[PDB]
């Protein structure tokens, strides 16, 4: 998962 | 399609990706962006 936030 | 609706929350972009399909083949298919 990105998950950048 | 699973291409088309992918968005930063989900997925990852590589920067080959982005060079190749941003850059060299829509300028080799006639097709410029804005």
């Amino acid at each position: 998962q990105p998950r950048h936030h | 399609l699973n291409v088309h609706h992918r968005s930063p929350r989900t997925h990852t972009m590589p920067t080959w990706v982005r060079r190749v399909f941003l850059d060299i083949v829509p300028r080799l298919l006639l097709m410029k962006r804005p």
